[PDB]
């Protein structure tokens, strides 16, 4: 019955312009109003804008005030959102969702869409940098030692991290990359080895990044 | 007379579309509401 | 305006009734309306509770919404049933959404988190940069709070926390990176990484050199 579809998202550099279109089908388009709500990866959702049943009653938030513009065409049953001069902190999803009354003063939402992906960032490939996370000062609880290699400033994913040419795999733990505010990926890889080998055994970490074509061997 | 009076009436005339218990309210061009729900009835041996 | 505050997450075994609430910071809670939204991860949110205590069409009952004044909060008392219905929940009053709490169906027994703290190495300090790494392993469910304290107060500048992901052993792991400069690193005395797992607090302290 009530099915909503949205489109128009893609990679966009900062300072450009974009336009999203949300088509709808099923219910009568001339009886209800719709909003545009956005989430944040990790965080919650926040209200952006909402149109009236026909026109006129336009609701704007604080940050989005003026930057964006919202309009609808009841003939073709679609919503249009135009954005220009974006910022780096406005990179998130965007949901085209309909209200319950014939206005937006109620701030109602029901039967949302599926979301899109609009990213505002300077996507540039950068060679990874590997730094050795050293172990403690001969202190241990179960006889094991904690040390590893951190890979920072690499983009895009993925990256291959191994130890002593892949001969050692037991006790090696890696973690997914974290997207910093600068848009680059970084992670760490630890190796769980007994503390008795500290000072006598040398641990080498090999980091391979195909998009940057970088092969780095680092000693911890 | 009220300076904004007639203007108010116009806003009360075309906006409508409030969805409440009775259904959907929408006044026509001259007052009385339009598109109301009706039920037909027939007499059947002193019954309705 | 106001900030709608709710606990980060809750978890209970199947077959038990649980209450989830968010507290209004300022003003009367009942002066406005409150609605509750359920969203399965990855998918899109859908209506579960609207207009205080009302059940939308398609909801198979079994849900209640309490808006008692109490300590300025509204709560849902959901009866004992788990199945696959365990996801993030939100509460909204007017243009303001809740913090976000998710239900976790208990599987394997809970285990204390394993915390590893790594101060920045001298090689990184030679690059006029410093990174503190807090790695959390063998913890479940994947819902923890990671904070950095500069020995007398929490710090919220430049920190980046990785969202927990399912491990190979049906567990979760996470990483946190605090970005600073060698000047601030050597100016202060110590830095503490605090991890909270359903109220279980573990703090690890590191110092320069």
């Amino acid at each position: 019955e009530v099915q909503l579809v949205e489109s128009g998202g893609g990679l966009v550099q900062p300072g450009r312009s974009l336009r999203l279109s949300c088509a709808a089908s099923g219910f009568t388009f001339d009886d209800y109003a719709m909003h545009w709500v956005r989430q944040v990866p990790g965080k919650g959702l926040e209200w952006v804008s909402g149109i009236s049943w026909s026109s006129g009653s336009i609701g704007y938030a604080d940050s989005v005030k003026g930057r964006f513009t919202i309009s609808r065409d009841n003939a073709k049953n679609s919503l249009y959102l135009q954005m220009n001069s974006l910022r780096a902190e406005d990179t998130a999803l965007y949901y085209c969702a309909k209200d319950r009354a014939s206005s937006w003063y109620a701030y109602g939402m029901d039967v949302w869409g599926q979301g899109t992906l609009v990213t505002v960032s300077s996507a540039s490939t950068k060679g990874p940098s590997v730094f050795p996370l050293a172990p403690s000062s001969k202190s241990t609880s179960g006889g094991t030692a904690a040390l590893g290699c951190l890979v920072k400033d690499y983009f895009p994913e993925p990256v291959t991290v191994s130890w002593n040419s892949g001969a050692l795999t037991s006790g090696v733990h890696t973690f997914p990359a974290v997207l910093q505010s600068s848009g680059l990926y970084s992670l760490s890889s630890v190796v769980t080895v007994p503390s008795s080998s500290l000072g006598t055994q040398t641990y080498i970490c090999n980091v391979n990044h195909k998009p940057s074509n970088t092969k780095v061997d680092k000693k911890v | 007379i009220w300076k904004t009076g007639p203007l108010f009436k116009r806003v009360l005339m075309s906006s409508k579309y409030a969805d409440g218990v009775t259904g959907r309210v929408e006044f026509n061009e001259d007052g009385d509401r339009k598109f109301a729900n009706y039920s037909i009835m027939n007499l059947q041996n002193r019954k309705l | 305006n106001f900030m709608l505050t709710q606990p980060h997450s809750v978890s209970e075994s199947p077959g038990k009734t649980v209450t989830i609430s968010c507290t209004r910071s300022s003003g009367s809670i009942a002066s406005n309306y409150v609605q509750w939204y359920q969203q399965r991860p990855g998918s899109s949110p859908t209506t579960v509770i609207y207009d205080d205590n009302q059940r939308p069409s398609g909801v198979p009952n079994r849900f209640s919404g309490s808006i008692d004044s109490s300590s300025n909060s509204a709560s849902l008392i959901i009866s004992g049933l788990k199945t696959e219905d365990e996801a993030d929940y939100y509460c909204q009053s007017t243009r303001v959404f809740g913090g976000g709490t998710k239900l976790t169906v208990l599987g394997q027994p809970k285990a204390a988190p394993s915390v590893t703290l790594f101060p920045p190495s001298s090689e990184e300090l030679q690059a006029n940069k410093a990174t503190l790494v807090c790695l959390i392993s063998d913890f479940y469910p994947g819902a923890v709070t990671v904070a950095w304290k500069a020995d007398s107060s929490p710090v919220k500048a430049g920190v980046e926390t990785t969202t927990p992901s399912k491990q190979s052993n049906n567990k979760y792991a996470a990483s946190s990176y605090l970005s600073l400069t060698p000047e601030q690193w050597k100016s202060h005395r110590s830095y503490s990484c605090q991890v909270t797992h359903e109220g279980s607090t573990v703090e690890k302290t590191v110092a320069p050199t």
